[PDB]
RNA sequence: GUCUUGGCCAGCCAUGGUGACAACGGGUAACGGAGGGUUAGGGCUCGACCCCGGAGAAGGAGCCUGAGAAACGGCUACUACAUCCAAGGAAGGCAGCAGGCGCGCAAAUUACCCAAUCCCGACACGGGGAGGUAGUGACAAUAAAUACUGAUACAGGGCUCUUUUGGGUCUUGUAAUUGGAAUGAGUACAAUUUAAAUCCCUUAACGAGGAACAAUUGGAGGGCAAGUCUGGUGCCAGCAGCCGC
């Protein structure tokens, strides 16, 4: 069977613009990212979002497609905690910014939450096996986590933080 | 007056001058730390 | 504008007109007519191969003075004979006389680019290396 | 390792139409790599008052980051039960049946094609 | 005649049938479609190819068995090609899976197995290059390493004062000045995966201080982000999608 597949990004429409190219460059130090792949990501997806809020706006309020579809997106942005309870319906959608998607990443929450100093050492550690969600290890950066799963992270029980045991540039020390 | 018998003319006078050896850049996210740290914070 | 039909029931003549005057059209003709399968010194494909038979000398159109260094090369797959540039400074020598080279599109379909007159096609690899591997110091010329 | 190895069940199901008790078992395995499937058999055993020919896994896949893993257990009724139901594959992993013994796909082919060239008791 | 209707065919009779609303003929580098790409709307283009229908098994024709074939891993004949030979004869169809030649710009192993999906058989039991697994694999797609950090010295932006004793220690950089912790690429007991193996996943004892475990591809006049640097050549060599040097 051909297995579905899609990409995550694009690559903007005027390659060399000044303006664009800065903007970019506050985004990925601010944030300590790796390219500009994943800044093209986050506004890809930020777009869908948008694209999505601002069909159904042009529908009836009555519209039994709008209702539906419209509870079923603000369900994932309050979700996720790009958006609060207080952002009905859909208005308040079209206010979502690419800087407001970032935070929400693990590399952000880990250091907004005090357990890394430096946003670079934040990404360093979770993709070095030292944070871990709730019970599960996670490694990637782009991890979104939830406002309800904002309140469980915490360093591995395997690693030399949190767990104890030393690593191997101690053990080969003593 | 160009000729067939005129090719590589100017690669082959040119002095061959080996590059300077320097420290190795960062890769990936760093790279783009300096780049940062140069343009929108060393100001 | 146009004195165009507005009739409820001239599509018929809507459709033929604008299937007649669409030949006018320089590519719709170009594609329709299959002139690359034709005419084309190519069959219609991106790339191909053949035999240098001599290299030549192609003086550069005004305003410029020089000799771009050039090959007369036979296509394998149909024996149609073609000039084909000679990029970079000094590839002239890695190309010899009976070679087996790669050719390209020199530009933009098919039209000559640059000062170059006539020549339409480039070389891109000699008895199958690339040309810049073997400009630059990175792979060696068979030793056949 | 020091700590205890626990035992989970999910998805537990009676199925007497092959004499078996089909479930999926978790287990919690911190500070140590995984259990291996002969430590797993005796307690399953253990827990549900069966022997190790009574009880048979099939896959162990751990959970990344190490301290979990899961699988699918069968326990079954009787020992016979297990000898005409389990598949032949997984009677010999086990151990205590043996392994058919016979010749290449290949070879057997082409035993097979030297055969229809003979008639009769010449074949044999 | 056919399973049956039918100019399907055989006999007799009549002169009709199609066409400028494009018949007939020719081309297609044309299998049709569900659909792929790209588009505000209206569109343009592709569709050999994981699904449905059609046709074919070197090129035509004919036929047996059979419910079902004009079957080709069935037969018969002719044409082309081709194999063995004691020269009297015999035997053939990879657009099935691998593999080879040729062709070309252009496309993988003469591997493992029916364990999984299903099919077939007298059939719980056997078979299945259908099919799955592994190997080659930068077609395309997802995530994502190549580094992290403390202090010291210096500089800048602040803060009370400008007695300019200014670093005094809020922050950011330069630290060519040092101390640290951590890990996977790799490797390997062991366990796990699998029909059996490999990999991922899990994890003992190993595995990092730049000389290492060292990122490349294009470009720096404009379109279009980036040099008023130095050496060489001197309308030569050469660059340049275009304007141009
Ligand atoms: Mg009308
Ligand atoms: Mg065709
Ligand atoms: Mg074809
Ligand atoms: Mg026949
Ligand atoms: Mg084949
Ligand atoms: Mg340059
Ligand atoms: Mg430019
Ligand atoms: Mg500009
Ligand atoms: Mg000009």
């Amino acid at each position: 069977a051909p297995r579905s597949y899609s990409k995550t990004a694009k690559v903007p429409r005027r390659p060399f613009e000044a303006a664009r190219l800065d903007s970019e460059l506050k985004l990925v130090g601010e944030y300590g990212l790796r390219n500009k792949r994943e800044v093209w990501r986050v506004l890809l997806t930020l777009s869908k979002i948008r694209r999505a809020a601002r069909q159904l706006l042009t529908l009836d309020e009555k519209d039994p497609k709008r209702l539906f579809e419209g509870n079923a997106l603000i369900r994932r942005l309050v979700r996720v905690g790009v958006l609060d309870e207080s952002r009905m319906k859909l208005d308040y959608v079209l206010a979502l910014k690419a800087e407001d998607f970032l935070e929400r990443r693990l590399q952000t929450c880990v250091y907004k939450l005090g357990l890394a100093k430096s946003i670079h050492h934040a990404r360093v550690l979770i993709r070095q096996r030292h944070i871990r969600v709730g019970k599960q290890i996670v490694n990637v950066p782009s991890f979104v986590v939830r406002l309800d799963s904002q309140k469980h992270i915490d360093f591995a029980l395997t690693s030399p933080f949190g767990g104890g045991r030393p690593g191997r540039v101690r053990r080969k020390k003593a | 007056h160009g000729s067939l018998a005129r090719a590589g003319k100017v690669k082959s006078q040119t002095p061959k001058v080996e590059p300077q050896e320097k420290p190795k850049t960062p890769k990936g996210r760093a790279h783009k730390r300096e780049i940062y740290t140069r343009r929108f914070v060393n100001v | 504008s146009g004195g165009k039909p507005r009739g409820l029931n001239a599509a018929r003549k809507l459709r033929n007109n604008r299937r007649e005057q669409r030949w006018s059209d320089l590519h719709y003709k170009k594609r329709a007519l299959g002139t690359a399968f034709k005419s084309s010194p190519f069959g219609g494909s991106s790339h191909a191969k053949g035999i240098v038979l001599e290299k030549v000398g192609v003086e550069a159109k005004q305003p410029n003075s020089a000799i771009r260094k050039c090959v007369r090369v036979q296509l394998i797959k149909n024996g149609k004979k073609v000039t084909a540039f000679v990029p970079n400074d000094g590839c002239l020598n890695f190309v010899d006389e009976n070679d087996e080279v790669l050719l390209a599109g020199f530009g933009r379909k098919g039209k000559a680019k640059g000062d170059i007159p006539g020549v339409r096609f480039k070389v891109v690899k000699v008895s199958g290396v690339g040309l810049l591997a073997l400009w630059k110091e990175k792979k060696e010329k068979p030793r056949s | 390792s020091d700590s205890p190895v626990t035992l989970r069940t999910r998805k537990f199901i009676r199925n007497p139409l092959l004499g078996r008790k089909q479930m999926v078992v978790d287990i919690l395995h911190p500070n140590r790599p995984n259990i291996s499937k002969d430590e797993l058999r005796e307690k399953l055993a253990t827990l549900y008052k069966a022997t190790k020919d009574q009880v048979n896994v099939f896959g162990l896949r751990t959970q990344f980051g190490g301290g979990k893993t899961t699988g699918f257990a069968l326990v079954y009724d009787s020992p016979e039960a297990m000898k005409k139901f389990e598949p032949h594959y997984r009677l010999v992993r086990v151990g205590l049946a043996s392994k058919i013994e016979k010749a290449s796909r290949q070879q057997r082919k082409q035993r097979k094609n030297r055969q229809k060239t003979l008639r009769g008791t010449a074949k044999v």
